[PDB]
């Protein structure tokens, strides 16, 4: 089992996809592991907080070369593991394998592209059909995606999250009481958790994505003071500089897919938290491909 | 095709200049080609020119740079001698042991892993060993299971008289830890060490 | 000025004492003999009293060979029971040596007063390192903070290196010129403010001694 998991991990390091029975025994064990985790999963420092990978597997290998190997480096990925990367299946399989093998050395959160409709539209379903012929692996991964924790909390200070805040969410107790074992709705606090963005604005607003909201500095300050938080880490938006502070350094947006869409030319970054929350950003170029 | 004298005259200041490059792959190539320079250069010239960067690569921001520097330390030590290792690298590596940042501690244990095999037996068991036993009480589990893995790796290399005397009690202590991974790597170290 | 006004004459008592006592020609006093007096594992304070009390009669030009043995054994002078006269006399001899060899002496004293947890703990502190970062001289053994004769020495080195960093930064600015004046002035002001803040934190009655 553990030796089999290590063999699967060292196989997936060079982009060899797993088999159907391997996806069976891996996803149905990740279901058991992710069931015990709460919606606000308590991550202990040190951890390296990462942004959207978006299926760019060789960029994920570059990310591992920059920040370190798991389990040596604790990682915290804020969703969007799939959807218009050329190797989304291998990426999500490798990170799920790391979650299963090292349950305390990596925390994987749900993003907005881990819904059934979003993977159906944006090429993860097509990638599963191309790489496996059938369609059971796609719905296996979405059933796993239903089990993923919504948010993460580092030391009770840094509130890691893929999307942004919600008008209907004022406390972390609301997030802990959310029924996360469901498909991502078109509206509601869970959809706002996975889909919202920050903005330079004076309050709430409707997001241009058609799902979630958008919020300004005062909302972020109110949420931080009402919950005893110093920072809200975020990953849902694209940053050309890799990371970007917002709202007087209350919300930081971290993108971890360098050269997003293989066309954007962005230069992604990851956020390393020290033993005493002494943060560090490691910007990295897209990896060479031969 | 040219020789180390003309290369040291012409290209050495340039490569020293871009060994502090912004892009890490350039620094990785520089680290990978440091054994080439160490092959044809004397120990005194290499000391007065080419070790500030060789030790500063160990505290780099990129894991691949630190790993390449760690693997480069073995190539440097196996050529320039245990005395040069103890004179230059060992204090700088030991400086990373008490460092508050966690990955500098994992870097000094990777230095332990690559330096035990090339520092012999007595130097290993009288310098490298007490630090690894000392840092097994670190509050970060990533340091502790790396202590277990390092004690497994340097076990056959160090002096066998100290093995059951010292390593086994702290391996049992790491086996009685709260984290699952620390227990797993501690029992792996216990089984391989036997 | 404090390193210069000490050379001013007072009453001629020192020249008299030198003439009446240094002519004893008891030439056993040497850096090797003082080093052997310090390096005794059953350390005796009487012998080092005798040697450094003889050393106080020496001129500053002829106290040069004793600089290494005087500096490199300053860690032993913090070892919980060293008499106050030894520390005061060592401070006096350091002040004498400061008038003829201060640029070397500050580097040797900074290298001597390290915590020395590791084998060296960066014994390669050069003059350039201390002029780049004058706050290095406050990273001492931390037992010096309750040793007033070594506070005198470390405050002298701190004031000296704070003064030297201004000249070093002006020299580096003119050399790399081939605004930055504002940034240099901000760096200098923040450096002096940081030195004052660390000095005031040394003045605090730390909780180990509070209860
Ligand atoms: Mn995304
Ligand atoms: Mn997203």
């Amino acid at each position: 089992f553990t030796k089999e998991l290590d063999q699967w991990i060292e196989q997936l390091n060079e982009c060899k996809q797993l088999s159907e029975s391997q996806v069976k025994s891996l996803c149905e064990k990740a279901k058991e592991i992710l069931t015990k985790e709460s919606n606000v999963q308590e991550v202990r420092c040190p951890v390296t907080v990462c942004g959207d990978v978006h299926g760019q597997f060789h960029d994920l290998m570059e990310l591992f070369r920059i920040g370190g190997k798991s389990p040596d480096t604790n990682y915290l990925f804020m969703g969007d593991y799939v959807n218009r990367g050329y190797y989304s299946v291998e990426t999500v399989t490798l990170l799920v394998a790391l979650k299963v093998r090292y349950r305390e050395r990596i925390t994987i959160l749900r993003g907005n592209h881990e819904s059934r409709q979003i993977t159906q539209v944006y090429g993860f379903y097509d990638e599963c059909l191309r790489k496996y012929g059938n369609a059971n692996v796609w719905k296996y991964f979405t059933d796993l995606f239903d089990y993923l924790p919504l948010t993460a909390l580092v030391d009770g200070q840094i509130f890691c999250l893929h999307g942004g805040l919600s008008p209907s969410i004022d406390t972390l107790d609301h997030i802990r009481a959310l029924d996360r074992l469901q498909e991502v709705p078109h509206e509601g606090p869970m959809c706002d958790l996975l889909w919202s963005d920050p903005d330079d604005r004076g309050g709430w607003g409707i997001s241009p994505r058609g799902a979630g909201y958008t919020f300004g500095q005062d909302i972020s300050e109110t949420f931080n003071h009402a919950n005893g938080l110093t920072l809200v880490s975020r990953a849902h938006q694209l940053v050309m500089e890799g990371y970007n502070w917002c709202h007087d350094r209350n919300v930081v947006t971290i993108f971890s897919a360098p050269n997003y869409c293989y066309r954007c030319g962005n230069q992604a970054a990851i956020m390393e938290l020290d033993d005493t929350l002494k943060y560090s950003f490691l910007q990295f170029d897209p990896a060479p491909r031969r | 095709v040219i020789g180390i004298r003309q290369l040291s005259q012409s290209l050495l200041p340039a490569i020293v200049e871009l060994a502090e490059d912004a892009k890490w792959r350039v620094r990785l190539a520089i680290i990978e080609y440091m054994p080439l320079l160490a092959g044809q250069l004397g120990v005194e010239f290499f000391d007065e020119k080419l070790n500030s960067l060789c030790m500063a690569w160990l505290v780099d921001h990129v894991y691949a740079i630190r790993e390449a520097a760690t693997s480069n330390l073995k190539k440097l030590v196996e050529k320039f001698g245990k005395e040069w290792a103890h004179a230059t690298i060992i204090p700088k590596v030991l400086a990373m042991s008490g460092d508050p940042n966690y990955l500098h501690r994992m870097t000094t244990l990777f230095c332990i892993n690559v330096l035990s095999e090339v520092c012999g037996q007595d130097i290993t068991t009288k310098h490298m060993l007490p630090t690894v036993l000392r840092m097994a009480g670190d509050p970060v589990a990533n340091v502790r299971f790396n202590v277990a893995k390092s004690l497994q790796k340097i076990g056959p290399i160090l002096d066998n008289s100290t093995l059951q005397s010292e390593v086994k009690p702290i391996l049992e202590k790491l086996t009685q830890d709260q984290d699952v991974d620390v227990k797993y790597f501690a029992q792996e170290a216990l089984t391989v060490l036997s | 000025v404090d390193d210069w006004i000490c050379e001013e004459e007072i009453t001629g008592t020192d020249a008299l004492l030198r003439r009446m006592l240094l002519t004893n020609n008891a030439k056993n006093h040497s850096p090797k003999q003082l080093q052997e007096a310090f390096s005794a594992v059953p350390v005796n304070n009487t012998q080092v009293m005798q040697i450094i009390e003889h050393l106080t009669l020496l001129s500053a030009s002829e106290l040069i060979p004793y600089a290494e043995v005087l500096t490199s054994n300053m860690s032993q002078l913090l070892n919980s029971g060293v008499p106050r006269r030894i520390l005061q006399t060592v401070n006096k001899l350091w002040m004498v040596l400061n008038t003829v060899m201060p640029r070397r002496l500050w580097v040797m004293t900074v290298n001597a007063l390290q915590p020395s947890i590791k084998f060296v703990r960066q014994q390669k502190y050069t003059q350039n390192d201390l002029m780049i970062d004058p706050l290095i001289v406050l990273r001492c053994d931390q037992r010096v903070h309750r040793c007033p004769p070594l506070m005198d020495i470390t405050l002298h080195m701190l004031n000296g290196y704070l003064l030297a960093s201004k000249a070093y930064l002006s020299a580096h600015l003119k050399e790399t010129e081939q605004t930055r004046e504002e940034l240099k002035n901000a760096l200098l002001a923040a450096q002096d403010s940081a030195a004052v803040q660390i000095l005031l934190e040394i003045c605090l009655p730390t909780e180990e001694e509070k209860a």
